[PDB]
């Protein structure tokens, strides 16, 4: 097992496969409450399903790190946690609704 | 420099290096303060023909930014702003200090 | 590519541990630093003997401003007001009117040396090499007022420094 | 050609000189008034008029790139002499 | 904006002698581009046929062909229409630059027409007076 | 319509309450500031100046403007508590060094062209 | 006529420039 | 396109356009417009109420993860009803990209502070309040950061005079530094450098 | 728990102490705020160029390069290759000046004070290179939005080579006096530790990122001039303390020497400014002999060049971190807005977090390792 | 959530402008007139708001020009007249607004110069 991942404050995760699987399952479960037509739901479901399929089909770590294209698997777990938190916040926010209101007539007109 | 041999050996021993090999005071090895005239060649757009300005004017080739998804007006794979960076190589000249 | 600066694992065998303990107890690195300082003591200092010795300069040096003139004796300035318009600090004030013989000449040419930033834009915007930034730099003053140059002072500076000003201009004008 | 004011000061080449009643004269007491002794008009008036045998003459102030921008002067008028705009030198066709 | 940035003209330029048309308009005809705008203004707006083109080809000149003063109540306007520095204001010569000056829109009071003017000043001093466009009073010209 | 987003106060009553609290704080703090900064003025003068600065903005009838002014006053009071200013910053409120500009027509006519 | 003349490195380039850290051991157990 | 013209990259332009469409699809409630410049710079114009959500998305989504906040600033355009324009610049290290988020506000409308999303915004927000007068709600401590204590007005507004209103000097009668109405020995010369004969037809505006 | 105000580069610091430890440390800035961003709006682009030398006066040509890159991006033009190589060569030289200043000033604040003189001799030599090319020792204004102002003097490359082949011994002597010293290590090791996530979120850039183990460098990830054509290594720390950042700065000095050698060896011929007289002024001979050249010189030095409308954010790897400029142009010859992002702002903002549970004497070390120059912080 | 207050906007007390520079100044909102020396019309597209001129005097030393008022160099640009008027009212400045002047359409004919009987005949060209 490798030691001193290199990023200060980031600890080495033993058995990262189980942590990644649990985090991805929780992300999918939270996404299940978002309405179907929301683009966030389908996009994040596709990304998470791809990551879960790649993590379940590779027992190694270095090869899994190369395949995930994130590198340093611990920060991949960190990004999974960040995505889960964002998914919960987004379920709270509900940004799939239409626009709040149009801007004024020449709000974004440049020059002047 | 104008230093005696014994002092030179003392300095080389105390520092641990050969001071006279690489001195920090400039001597006659520097260039002269009087130099021959230069010539300074002209640029690429100094032709006498086939040099119309409308073909080499960068400013007028600038255009207003393109607009996508103006609010006033399928698999659909997810995209990223750019492909993820490749991992850096470990500098196979002096990897560790 | 990247390097590691602090990724060395110290050896844990008896010899290395004893060496580190000897370094701790006998202060070897402190003695090495003392020896480095002592070696630096016995070499020639880099100090020059000002004001009898002066630091090196180049023809491009920017110093105290001056107003030049033609070999016939007529001032080069034609009141085009390009130097005033290009001055980033607005340190140049120009007023002009036709002369007695109808020549286009200035009646007032003031440079505020306490506002000037010595950027050299004035001497490179001039189309007749009238205003130049001379090579003098030892012109400190005891009062604020004497740093507000007028046309007479700048013309006096030009007449005073014209020799080496023209020499520097001749040496450098092929790079401009 | 530096003149002297009726009060006693030297007159600048621009004709500036404080009159008798001006209080600003007090700035010169225990000091001096900076005046350039060489007047451009007098120095250029004593230059000889160049005699050239061409209708149009070119002037760049002497020195090439170290002078003023090159200009062309027409000398058809025999009454007076063509004067350079920048340098102030004079040119004239060979009359008689 | 519309021209090139360099010259391939390797020959010598021409030079024409200056004309004298009075103490108001300073005349430097080497800068003339022969647009015949002053001629049209004098013939139509001012009704004075003093100006004209003498010569043929490259050496065709704009002037009076004789020592004559272009005198009229609207003589100064030829300074404004002339796109180049061929005709300039003699009293205003060598006094200021356009970017220095501040423009104040005001009314002329020397006559009862009330033509609109722009007072061009510089550091609290009036530099010059320019006409201001008003299609109902003075169009774009002012009197001398 | 003319619907706007609030800052702190929904109506004028809450803005008035916040103004009152800010005035209470300034009134309480004036003597401590006078003692600590070693001012030449008295506590009466400082309280009068606080009252004058409060009454200077008495014509504001917009709750957003009122509570923005309250925020600015709270920031300035906090600045005064922690001795972030000095004597000069405190004393700039009194203009002891500026000449008194006149008000009547004749004096302004005499001094200059200023209307 | 005259040929172009500006600052250029001499033919063959410049010599090697040392940049590696040089911290030697004086030597004693 | 000779060597005097900056080369144009099309792959980055296409990638930025695709990501702008993707972002605008994910958050249709807040994004009002998306633009990609000719030099490959992507900017997103959103509603003021979407400062906290959108930023959070761009910081936490597995496909965006714009971790770093490079800069935060405001632009004053007095001709607009919504005077001030707030600009966020974000840098994503994972994808080696940059994005810009633009919002509008006025003198009295507050903008929710993004200290929770990016800590680096903290001082930046104070700077805005110091220079423009835009109030940020739920800020840990909002106060002046750059101007002098007791300074009246926000200098970076377009209607603020360049030299200010007061100047400092030392008075010996009161033995301290005092502030006076500003009086300049030489007035700042204003130059009318702008010229007629428009230079860029590609930016010409309709004659309304 | 007493509160104290360390009053009057120059800095004011209000801090609470519970005995020896530091509870809260709030820095007050604004003592060098001159309002550069407002004064820029009243100047043309060429007139606004010299402000960037005053911005960060320890690294000047880097600020010039950042502003020039922003204006070039807005103008849709590119400089000739020789101008880019000069920019890169000078940028590397400036980086050495900045790193020498930072390391020596940090050591002097700690109390060493000998390497200060030892390396200020070399700083004086570098000033001469700056002076020979532009006539100014420090405020150069050499790099322009069209390239560089003037070509190199005929004897400059040889002198640069002669100077740069003896600098390695100076760095070695500095490391001998500082790197292995037990007092220096005790002063710096495990001081001001910042985690990678906190450094990213707190907006840090440059060594402060690289010291925490983050592999980020704008010259490698987003090269601007000729950087993708030069090979060099990027030092990376492992603990995030002051010692790691000091080692990173020394290694960056060595890699700067490497890049300087590469730039000296691979100097191309050609012109030094873009051959577009509507942006770059023509030569003096052309101005004094050609009519179009005279017109363009007049208009460039009186009114300036019009920049097409638009907003850009251009960032470079300055010696203190990511230095950026957000430039907004309305189509005229004067910029509408010029916001300046300096890494010192974010670093001093994070100073309070980085000085939690440290001694009073540790605050000076942390400030020194932040590489804080208040000209860029206050602007 | 929304106050829905009905009153005119007034930020006079927040700008920090001195009272003598608010109730005494008189701003002017106008389309700047075309410079008669040039035929370009690109400088007469936007509206300009500028303050009235105040006293300038000669400096006793060096003869420079001195101004005692801060707002003298200030000029603002607005897209339309309504925006400038709204800005002036919001900042509490009394304003004078002048309608934009546009040159009337003129019919120009080349044929008129060589007229058979009308007086538009040109004497020379
Ligand atoms: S050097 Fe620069 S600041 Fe000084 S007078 Fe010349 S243009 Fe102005
Ligand atoms: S640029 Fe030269 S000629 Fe023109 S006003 Fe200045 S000094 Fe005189
Ligand atoms: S208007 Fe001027 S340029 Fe045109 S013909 Fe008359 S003098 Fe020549
Ligand atoms: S300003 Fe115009 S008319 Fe005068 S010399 Fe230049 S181009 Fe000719
Ligand atoms: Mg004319
Ligand atoms: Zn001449």
């Amino acid at each position: 097992l490798k030691k001193t991942t290199g990023l200060v404050g980031l600890a080495v995760c033993e058995t990262p496969h189980e942590r990644l699987k649990i985090l991805y399952t929780k992300i999918l479960d939270v996404l299940g409450q978002i309405p179907k037509n929301a683009a966030y739901r389908k996009y994040t479901e596709q990304i998470t399903n791809e990551k879960l399929g790649m993590v379940k089909a590779e027992p190694d770590v270095k090869k899994l790190e190369e395949q995930l294209q994130g590198g340093q698997i611990e920060e991949v777990i960190l990004q999974a946690e960040n995505e889960l938190s964002l998914a919960r916040k987004m379920l709270r926010w509900k940004p799939w609704e239409p626009l709040v209101e149009e801007p004024p007539a020449n709000q974004w007109k440049w020059p002047i | 420099a104008s230093a005696t041999r014994v002092i030179q050996l003392l300095r080389n021993w105390a520092s641990g290096r050969d001071l006279q090999a690489k001195l920090q005071l400039r001597y006659q090895e520097i260039s002269k303060r009087t130099q021959p005239p230069p010539k300074l060649p002209v640029g690429p757009s100094h032709k006498l023909s086939n040099n119309y300005y409308c073909t080499r004017d960068g400013r007028r080739e600038a255009m207003p930014p393109s607009i996508v998804m103006s609010s006033q007006k399928t698999e659909k794979k997810a995209v990223t702003p750019a492909p993820p960076i490749k991992r850096w190589e470990l500098s196979k000249d002096q990897p560790y200090l | 590519t990247y390097k590691f600066v602090n990724m060395r694992e110290p050896s844990m065998d008896m010899k290395s541990v004893t060496d580190r303990a000897a370094q701790t107890l006998l202060w070897t690195e402190l003695v090495r630093g003392l020896g480095m300082t002592l070696s630096y003591l016995f070499r020639e200092p880099a100090t020059i003997n000002y004001p009898f010795e002066k630091g090196p300069l180049s023809p491009r040096f920017r110093g105290e401003h001056a107003l030049r003139r033609y070999p016939s004796g007529e001032e080069r300035c034609i009141a085009c007001k390009l130097c005033e318009a290009v001055c980033p600090a607005q340190a140049i004030t120009i007023e002009a009117e036709p002369r007695a013989d109808g020549s286009r000449r200035t009646t007032r040419y003031d440079i505020d040396m306490t506002k000037c930033i010595y950027c050299g834009f004035c001497q490179e915007a001039c189309p007749v090499d009238a205003i130049v930034e001379g090579p003098n730099f030892e012109f400190s003053t005891e009062t604020h007022e004497e740093l507000l140059y007028n046309k007479e002072k700048l013309l006096n500076n030009g007449d005073k420094w014209e020799a080496e000003i023209a020499a520097n201009i001749q040496a450098d004008y092929l790079y401009r | 050609g530096v003149r002297t004011s009726p009060t006693g000061e030297k007159v600048t080449h621009t004709g500036q000189a404080y009159d008798d009643g001006d209080y600003r004269r007090v700035r010169f007491s225990d000091r001096q008034k900076e005046v350039n002794e060489n007047f451009a008009i007098d120095l250029i008036a004593e230059q000889p008029v160049s005699e050239v045998g061409s209708r149009v003459i070119s002037c760049d102030g002497g020195g090439g790139a170290l002078g003023h921008p090159r200009v062309y002067i027409n000398l058809d008028k025999e009454t007076k002499t063509g004067t350079c705009g920048y340098c102030g030198l004079q040119f004239r066709q060979p009359h008689h | 904006m519309f021209g090139s940035d360099r010259s391939r003209f390797l020959e010598g330029k021409r030079a024409v002698e200056d004309k004298n048309i009075g103490p108001l308009v300073k005349t430097i005809m080497t800068r003339c581009i022969q647009c015949t705008r002053c001629i049209r203004f004098a013939s139509e707006i001012a009704g004075v046929d003093d100006l004209g083109t003498t010569g043929r080809g490259n050496d065709m000149q704009v002037g009076t062909y004789i020592e004559k003063m272009f005198m009229s109540e609207l003589s100064g306007n030829i300074i404004d229409i002339c796109p180049v520095g061929a005709l300039t204001s003699k009293p205003y010569a060598f006094t200021a630059r356009p970017w220095e000056t501040r423009k104040t829109e005001s009314i002329d009071v020397m006559d009862a027409v009330g033509s609109n003017i722009v007072v061009s000043t510089r550091t609290g001093e009036v530099m010059r007076i320019l006409p201001r466009m008003h299609e109902d009073i003075n169009e774009e010209w002012i009197s001398d | 319509g003319t619907s706007v987003k609030p800052i702190f106060s929904r109506d004028m009553n809450e803005a008035k309450r916040r103004v009152r609290e800010l005035y209470r704080a300034w009134y309480r703090e004036v003597p401590n500031t006078v003692h600590l900064f070693q001012l030449d003025i008295s506590v009466k003068q400082g309280r009068d100046k606080v009252r004058e600065m409060f009454m200077k903005n008495a014509h504001v009838t917009d709750p957003r403007v009122v509570d923005l002014l309250v925020i600015k006053g709270k920031m300035e009071l906090e600045e005064t508590i922690n001795v972030w200013k000095q004597r000069t910053h405190i004393m700039r409120f009194f203009h002891e060094t500026e000449a008194p500009r006149p008000t009547d027509f004749l004096s302004k006519f005499y001094v200059g062209h200023d209307p | 006529a005259s040929k172009v003349k500006q600052d250029m490195p001499p033919p063959g380039g410049y010599g090697p420039i040392d940049y590696k850290r040089n911290l030697p051991r004086r030597g004693l157990s | 396109t000779r060597p005097t013209i900056r080369p144009r990259n099309d792959v980055v332009h296409k990638q930025l356009s695709a990501f702008g469409q993707y972002v605008a699809e994910i958050l249709p409630k807040y994004v009002q417009q998306v633009q990609v410049s000719c030099f490959n710079e992507l900017e997103i114009f959103i509603h003021p109420d979407g400062v906290i959500p959108v930023l959070t998305f761009l910081r936490d989504h597995t496909n965006a993860q714009f971790k770093s906040l490079a800069d935060l600033t405001a632009v004053d355009v007095p001709t607009r009803q919504n005077r001030f324009e707030i600009v966020y610049n974000l840098l994503s290290l994972r994808f080696n990209s940059r994005i810009r988020v633009k919002t509008y506000t006025d003198e009295l409308t507050p903008i929710e502070s993004s200290v929770t999303v990016y800590k680096a915004a903290n001082w930046y927000e104070r700077e805005i309040w110091d220079m423009f007068g835009v109030f940020f709600a739920n800020h840990p401590d909002l106060r002046r950061i750059l101007t002098d204590y007791g300074f009246e007005g926000h200098p970076f507004r377009k209607d603020f005079p360049l030299s200010g209103y007061v100047e400092l000097r030392y008075d010996d009668e009161v033995k301290r530094v005092v502030a006076e109405p500003v009086e300049l020995a030489q007035e700042f010369r204003k130059f009318d450098l702008n010229s007629p004969w428009e230079a860029f037809p590609a930016y010409r505006q309709p004659p309304e | 728990n007493l509160t104290l105000n360390f009053g009057p580069g120059v800095l004011r610091l209000v801090m609470e102490l519970s005995g020896e430890m530091v509870r809260k440390c709030d820095p007050h800035i604004g003592l060098l705020h001159r309002g550069t961003e407002k004064l820029i709006e009243y100047k043309t682009y060429l007139q606004a160029l010299p402000y960037f030398d005053r911005l960060d006066y320890v690294s000047m040509m880097c600020n010039e390069q950042a502003y020039s890159l922003a204006v070039e991006k807005l103008l849709n033009i590119q400089p000739p290759p020789r101008a880019q190589w000069i920019r890169v060569l000078f940028g590397e030289i400036t980086r050495l000046l900045n790193h020498i200043m930072a390391v020596t000033t940090h050591a002097l604040d700690i109390g060493a004070m000998t390497p200060f003189f030892w390396m200020f001799e070399e700083r004086e030599k570098m000033f001469e290179f700056y002076e020979r090319v532009s006539g100014a020792r420090m405020h150069a204004a050499y790099i322009r939005p069209g390239g560089v102002h003037q070509d190199l003097p005929l004897g400059l490359l040889d002198d640069i080579y002669e100077f740069s082949k003896n600098f390695s011994f100076r760095i070695d002597e500095l490391e001998e006096m500082l790197t292995n010293n037990r007092i220096w290590r005790n002063r710096t090791v495990d001081i001001g530790v910042v985690t990678a996530e906190d450094a990213l979120n707190y907006g840090f850039s440059g060594v402060m990122l690289r010291g925490s183990g983050i592999q980020w460098d704008l010259r490698k990830t987003q090269p601007y001039d000729v950087y993708d054509q030069v090979e060099f290594d990027v030092p990376i720390g492992s603990r995030g303390d002051c010692y790691d950042r000091y080692l990173c700065r020394v290694e960056e000095m060595r890699q700067s020497l490497r890049i300087i050698s590469q730039c000296l060896n691979k100097m191309p011929p050609g012109e030094i400014k873009v051959d577009d007289a509507k942006v770059s002024p023509p030569k003096r001979a052309e101005m004094k002999t050609s009519m179009e050249s005279l017109i363009h010189h007049f208009k460039l030095y009186t009114e300036g060049y019009q920049v097409p409308p638009g907003a850009t954010y251009t960032a470079i790897e300055a010696p203190k971190g990511e230095f950026g400029v957000y430039l907004v142009s309305d189509g005229s010859s004067r910029p509408y807005r010029c916001k300046i992002k300096a890494p010192g702002f974010a670093h001093l903002a994070g100073l309070d977090k980085m000085s939690k549970g440290h001694m009073l004497a540790d605050v000076v070390a942390i400030i020194g390792t932040q590489d804080i120059v208040f000209g860029e912080v206050d602007r | 959530q929304l106050i829905a207050v009905d009153e005119k906007l007034d930020i006079t007390t927040l700008t920090g402008v001195p009272e003598e520079h608010i109730k005494t100044r008189k701003v002017r909102i106008f389309v700047p007139a075309r410079n008669n020396m040039q035929s370009g019309v690109n400088n007469t597209k936007k509206w300009k708001m500028e303050f009235d001129t105040r006293e300038r005097w000669e400096n006793p030393l060096m003869g420079w020009s001195s101004t005692a008022d801060p707002l003298s160099n200030l000029v603002l640009t607005f897209s339309t007249k309504e925006d400038a008027v709204a800005f002036a009212e919001k900042n509490g400045w009394s304003f004078d607004v002048e309608e934009r002047k546009v040159p009337k359409p003129k019919s120009k004919s080349y044929g008129a110069n060589f007229s058979w009987n009308k007086r538009t005949r040109v004497s020379t060209k």
